[PDB]
């Protein structure tokens, strides 16, 4: 994801 | 019904003393809810949840407070759904879609932020007449046009009109030239902007492409990743 | 002028005032084959930050970390670290608005932020861009005069053999020139990691403060951004 916050990495 | 996306973890327990946070947006009959799972893995009870969104791109705010009365007990989780409006305060985010959020319990304040894919704020008023299509189709300077590829896709035409319907992108008119077929579709957003899509399904080729018009173009990126997840879910 | 070519500047990319005392500066390079992000990280808050990491959104031109960012120790109070991140262009696609957008997602143990910042596109000259002179006449011919988009250059004062070195130094080679009545033409190529060639041809006249950029391009919503790249090269 791109722009999700903690759940992008 | 249309699209939701999987929940995912907007707030890892380890960055939040034992709070975790899972989550996603839906639109239902209407209303825009944020959909969260409440997580405590401390030893120690939570109460006092409450919620606030820091200015967005599209005005999000909660319609109510949070209002958690019961005690969450550790390793004890509560699915939360929350209203939401569009009539909030306004700043543009970067990525355009980024929410940043606080929650508070008992034991501290603690930020995250989070996505909101654009078709919880397509609205279902958002079929465009045939003739105001076409004029503002030309009218719309072709530097604001953006294509996108939507790859490997196994739908008929057909398929794609149903599953983009129920997700508030309408198609108002489906013409074949030389064998490809052409989708003409139109969305508006919460905050009153129109869309104006083409897709060209091509036989022979898996791979249809989007064409998106807008007088903000800047949203045409965020309208295609809701569109390509719709019609692989 | 230096081998690599053109490289603007850092600029803030992140201010510190909204990354909790994170703040970014950065810019592009090209250097020996290989394209660079090149940042410095600054700490302005009173605690140390510690387990850094990057992603960048799908792109247009596919630009993604050929590695992840490896800081190994501690970034102190006031301490400012230089860091190269080697780039690829082989990662996901996606059409930017701007075309040369990139938007960038950074993580610290304190939070993730983002920015965006723009590719200056003369870092995605490929080496590869000299175009042989019977296909430029052929390709000029064909390519529909819709493509064709033109530029002024404007309080630039270089003589031809200045400019077109000075655009050799960054990936953008003259194949042919041509004097016609006190005004030089110079007929240029160049190429995209993408694999997109784009052909120019440059006049330049005297009293004449300013030069011509013709340029034609099977995708012509890239030319604004060749435009700016040549403006800047020759500025600089």
């Amino acid at each position: 994801s791109f722009g999700d916050g903690f759940a992008d990495f | 019904g249309g699209y939701v996306a999987p929940k995912a973890v907007w707030l890892p327990a380890v960055k939040a003393k034992g709070l975790e946070i899972s989550g996603t947006f839906t639109h239902r009959q209407g209303h825009i809810y944020m959909e969260m799972n409440f997580t405590n893995k401390a030893l120690q009870h939570m109460t006092d949840f409450a919620i606030q969104f820091n200015k967005n791109s599209f005005g999000v705010i909660p319609s109510t407070p949070l209002a958690i009365h019961t005690p969450l007990m550790p390793n004890q989780s509560i699915d939360v759904s929350l209203p939401l409006n569009t009539l909030g305060p306004v700043m543009k985010m970067e990525p355009l879609n980024n929410l940043q959020v606080a929650v508070k319990n008992n034991i501290d304040v603690f930020y995250f932020s989070c996505l909101i894919p654009l078709n919880v704020l397509f609205v279902e008023d958002g079929k465009m007449e045939r003739q105001v299509f076409l004029a503002t189709w030309k009218d719309i300077p072709n530097e604001n046009e953006l294509q996108f590829q939507i790859k490997e896709c196994h739908l008929n035409a057909d398929t794609v009109s149903s599953k983009l319907q129920n997700n508030n992108v309408y198609t108002i008119a489906k013409r074949n030239v030389e064998g490809q077929d052409m989708l003409y579709q139109s969305l508006k957003l919460t905050n009153g902007i129109w869309i104006l899509a083409e897709l060209r399904i091509q036989p022979g080729n898996p791979n249809y492409t989007l064409s998106l018009k807008c007088r903000a173009p800047e949203v045409s990126q965020y309208i295609y990743q809701v569109y390509d997840s719709i019609l692989k879910n």
